[PDB]
């Protein structure tokens, strides 16, 4: 290949982060630890994938270039453009199956593999179009990324749903003992859709969303999505399967309100989780007129109890739950006060910012 | 733990 | 026990965070993962071991208080501590086996560990003492500890030697491929005695110094106080080697150069080395020194510098790691290497200070 | 890799 290009290594290390983050600590295959560079019509493109999905990113070339594609150890070419001063001119061109890198007199000549052996993701149509600030999506993601299952058998649920309905962009997340759901108006009226989008394509999509001026362009197909941010290019393969309806696990008619300060009542969990059971991690909460006590016991026979002003009134109860849950909602809402609606002992709680209903998150609790 | 579904 | 007392949390965190150095993550026994407590005239003393080194800290009361002692889970005592709010007064008491700790409307209970089954160092005799800055100890430390080895056969090199002689406190850390040495004068003469002080150990002293240090040797301990805090621990019994063996002896080649490009230089051409070996090839001639590194992949870094040389042209290998270690350490301008040939030891330091030496044995290409 | 000792 004819390749080349000089480019300023300013211009080069966001494009060798961002395309980088699809790939994982031991590829599979050798190519996959790889990036595709491309030059074509005054334009550099790199490419880093996983086969599920795929981070693209331009970067425009003023200086001269001649065109071509490679493919070339990612974590390597991009530690040799980072150890570089700032400032540096970095010379790129192929010799045989070698990709020689010049800047100053330091010289790196490394391996590549075949452009034409790179995987690509199979084309595709585009059904549904929307755009909307990277804070946007930024906040939609925050608040829910959490509550998504891991690595559960129930595939569906290691991922985000993204719905539009309406005027809104809505994301929701469970591994079914806890959920979270947040909608956001995006200010431009949509078709009714649900999307699963995976677990790993939910962290570089939020990985993408920078402090910047560039609007999110969202693209969504019956099996992919894309969403382009500036000079960056992310596409993902969709999850299959049904994802549970948050409509129908809101609690129904919740009886029992209860209201507190959001730090107060996550510094009070926070002590409390110390004494909980390390791998059950259950506390009490035991709520009567106008204050919640949260007590956690461990195998150790040691106890922790928290006595918090709250504002509560109705039936004393006492309800048990996983406190990581319930501390990464408390992490999730950062704002001044809480909302708990609760009905008895074995049923869901919502929990809300106090002031504010775009999000919601309904925790599972323990028997008592 | 109870489940939601 | 009857033992209480009421402090601050703010006086707290800093004793609880140095006696909860020295505790491993998995005790053997459980008494291992607890912190002992006393309160004996006005003084609250906590104190936290392995079994081979100890950490007591000493802090007033002002409060109201009552003697007595007792033992309690380390990071579970501490976590609640922090967790509490800024300015929050700690109330603690014991009530039967448990530890009671109060602070507002927060309770805690805590399960305790007779104080009568807590271990304790076997007495002994300072034989060695001298007072200096904690900044200089730090220092010589600091300046050597990386090149201890971590768990080598030769259990006396998993370590650091500490060296008085004339009026020098001296470190030496080796792992028999690489070799650090540093001296500083303390103003005061000394007996010419030398110890190992475990690697553990070390880097607790070296955690513990941020007030005058005080040490004293034993034939088998070594105790370290500065402030209100106490360090002890055992040495390691065996034969260090002799870092004057070590030192090149006519050295016919020098080398001087930038210490930033140098070690910028090594890390990016360290990318293209081997990943297990980490071999890099200097070669060395005309006011010009070319490293180059290459790896299974048959990948090739090459970094050309400008340096002041004096002697024959020789081409030398070297684990890249090792001369990054080194020049990180240097936090200097120029550095000075002094090399015989290709297999034989070269000894680096800063171009205008001899405190510290460092000698990098070679490896064949 | 060569042994200083």
């Amino acid at each position: 290949s004819h390749m080349k290009f000089t480019v300023e290594r300013e211009h080069l290390l966001k494009p060798l982060q961002q395309v980088s983050g699809p790939l994982g600590g031991r590829p599979t295959l050798p190519i996959l630890g790889n990036l595709l560079l491309q030059v074509a019509d005054g334009t550099l493109s790199l490419t880093g994938t996983d086969l599920e999905m795929e981070m693209v990113a331009r970067v425009a070339l003023v200086q001269p270039h001649e065109p071509g594609a490679t493919t070339v150890p990612a974590r390597k070419f991009f530690d040799i453009c980072r150890g570089l001063p700032e400032g540096a001119e970095i010379a790129v061109q192929l010799e045989g199956e070698r990709m020689l890198v010049r800047s100053g007199r330091s010289r790196f000549s490394l391996s590549t593999l075949p452009a034409a052996d790179f995987p690509n993701l199979d084309d595709w149509q585009s059904e549904v179009e929307f755009t909307l600030p990277q804070a946007t999506m930024k906040r939609l993601i925050e608040a829910t990324q959490f509550s998504m299952a891991h690595q559960d058998v129930r595939y569906y649920l290691n991922g985000m749903l993204f719905e539009t309905e309406g005027e809104e962009l809505r994301t929701v997340a469970t591994d079914g003992h806890r959920l979270a759901v947040c909608s956001m108006p995006i200010g431009q009226s949509l078709p009714s859709h649900s999307v699963i989008v995976p677990r790993k394509g939910v962290i570089e999509l939020m990985r993408m969303l920078d402090g910047g001026d560039n609007p999110l362009r969202v693209q969504i197909g019956s099996n992919n999505i894309r969403a382009h941010v500036g000079d960056f290019i992310f596409t993902s393969k969709l999850v299959d399967g049904r994802f549970p309806d948050y409509r129908r696990v809101l609690p129904k008619n919740p009886d029992k309100h209860l209201e507190a300060g959001c730090d107060l009542l996550k510094q009070a969990f926070a002590r409390a989780a110390i004494l909980s059971n390390e791998k059950f991690r259950g506390v009490r909460l035991y709520v009567s007129e106008n204050q919640l006590k949260i007590t956690a016991n461990n195998p150790e026979q040691e106890e922790a109890e928290e006595i918090l002003d709250v504002t509560y009134s109705g039936a004393e109860m006492e309800i048990g739950f996983n406190v990581s849950y319930v501390l990464d909602v408390l992490n999730a809402l950062k704002c001044e006060n809480v909302r708990m609606m609760l009905t008895d002992s074995v049923s869901s709680v919502q929990i809300e910012d106090a002031a504010s209903q775009s999000a919601a998150y309904v925790v599972m609790p323990m028997r008592l | 733990q109870a489940d939601l579904f």
